[PDB]
Parts: C-alpha cells; structure tokens; sequence
C-alpha cells in the first residue's frame, strides 16, 4: 500500500550498508518481502526475499552470503544489509512486496547506492 | 490459532482422482495425472486460494 | 533458475497502432507471468500478474496472453504515455526478470 525506502547513500568500496523499507498500510507479516536491484539502463535482479512470520529467507545464489535480509514485526519495516560490496554494485535498490499472483504489485521508490571514493 | 487470527487447518485425506489416460501408446505411455481443488459455494469475489509458498515448492 | 528471454529488445512504432511483446521461459512457469512498466527514474509497475489479469488501474487496452513457457503483452490503441521500459518476471520460482523491452516513439 505504501513502501518508503531510506534515501540515497555514498558509501566507500570494502564497506557495509543497510536499506531500509517502512511498511505503511499492511502488515509485513501477511506477505513476503522482496529486495530488488537495477543497474542503470538494465534489467531487474532478484536480490532475495523474507517471510516475516518465520524470518525464513531465500537469496539468489550469486547473492548467497554478500547480502543479508532481516525484518521487524514491530516497526513494520524490511531491512538490506550489504556486508562487504566492491564498486559492481552501484544501482539502484528496490523493496516490493508480494502480491496477487505472487506477482509484486508495490514497490518501494529506490535507494540509490553509489560507491566511489 | 496465532495471536493476531492467523489461522493453520490442516487435514490427512486419501484422495482418488480421475486420471483421464490415453492409451494409444500403451505400454510406453505417459500420463499428467491432474489434482484440481477449489471452493465449493465461494466464487472468485469472496474466497481466492493462493499457494503457501512459492508455486514450485507448494506441493 | 528459470531464464525468461524478452524479444524485441527495442522497437520503436508509431501512435495508435497494436504492438506485441514476447516473453520466453526456460522452463515451465504455468502462468504465474508478470508484465511491469517502468518509466524513465520511476519504480516498475505491476500492468498483468498472472497470465491475462490485468491489475486496478491500468487501461483495457492492455492484454496479457500466456502459455506454458510462451507469454505476449500486447498493447492495443497505443497511445503517447507509454513509452516506458517493459519487464516480464516468472514467478513460479523464486522470481526471475527478462532484460526487458525499451519502447521507442517514431
């Protein structure tokens, strides 16, 4: 119904992040969430999702261990966190969540990651 | 029952279902046995049915 | 992983005219098959989720059409607002998204 992202972010190569996504309208616990990349001038990538009833997540393999996706029932909110990211990775980062058909009818606005020094 | 109305039911059923087969390679055949469920006196407008987790691993 | 291949990559048209586009899956995705529009520094939206179900909002004019491993959206009385990027996704899986089809006016 709403998703507001953090806003845009510097960071330095070597270093770690952390995205954040406020759910305004529903709670989390009722669908699954879902952290999506975009380069620019490129197609979506799939990051990983959460479940937050379990806490359960999957991450897209070439994601396995570089990216971490945790929640909190109480704030309402979904969190990326990016552990060490080298300069590859500076696109826009997008939270949607589940919808219908497991098709991703909200997403958020996007945080801007870029990395340069 | 969870705390916020979150309801679980689950039940244990032996199911026999048609299986509609054409023989006519018999016996080097092979079938796609279907399952079809749905709701009995709820149209689409008040009862929809989701799979739990993604379609591939919700069977 | 289930790879969805998008064609055309780009194609540009004209107003007013029905343009069709083409989304291929790998393997069986039964129709859990979402087509999103994305305009210029704006986040996609959902047009089709599943095969052929258009989502609150968007125009009669858009038709989702699907198979098993064969999906189209086709755009009917096309008009000026949208040129924007196409994405098609699978959802069967964990999600999957085509490179996309970036729409052109001429």
């Amino acid at each position: 119904v709403q998703l507001q992202q953090s806003g845009a972010e510097l960071v330095k190569p070597g270093a770690s992040v952390k995205l954040s996504c406020t759910a305004s309208g529903f709670n989390i616990k009722d669908t699954y969430m879902y952290w999506v990349k975009q380069r620019p001038e490129q197609g979506l990538e799939w990051i990983g999702r959460i479940d937050p009833a379990n806490g359960d997540t999957k991450y897209d393999p070439k994601f396995q261990g570089k990216a971490t996706i945790t929640t909190d029932t109480f704030s309402n909110t979904a969190y990326l966190q990016l552990s060490s990211l080298t300069s590859e990775d500076t696109a826009v980062y997008y939270c949607a969540r589940k919808g219908l058909r497991w098709a991703m009818d909200y997403w958020g606005q996007g945080t801007s990651v870029t990395v340069s020094t | 029952i969870t705390e916020d109305g979150t309801l679980l039911y689950t039940m244990r059923l032996t199911v026999r279902a048609e299986c509609p087969m054409h023989l006519e390679d018999f016996p080097m055949d092979a079938h796609a046995c279907p399952l079809k469920f749905g709701s009995y006196a709820y149209t689409r407008a008040e009862v929809v049915y989701e799979w739990t987790r993604e379609p591939a691993r919700s069977v | 992983n289930i790879v969805m291949t998008q064609s055309p990559k780009s194609m540009s048209m004209s107003v007013g005219e029905r343009v069709t586009l083409s989304c291929k899956a790998s393997e069986y995705v039964g129709t859990y098959v979402s087509w999103y529009q994305q305009k210029p520094e704006q986040s996609p939206k959902l047009l089709i989720y599943g095969a052929s179900n258009r989502y609150t909002g968007v125009p009669d004019r858009f038709t989702g059409s699907g198979s098993a491993t064969d999906f189209t959206l086709t755009i009917g009385s096309v008009q000026a607002e949208d040129l924007a990027d196409y994405h098609c996704g699978q959802s069967y899986s964990y999600p999957t998204f085509g490179a996309g089809t970036k729409l052109e006016l001429k």
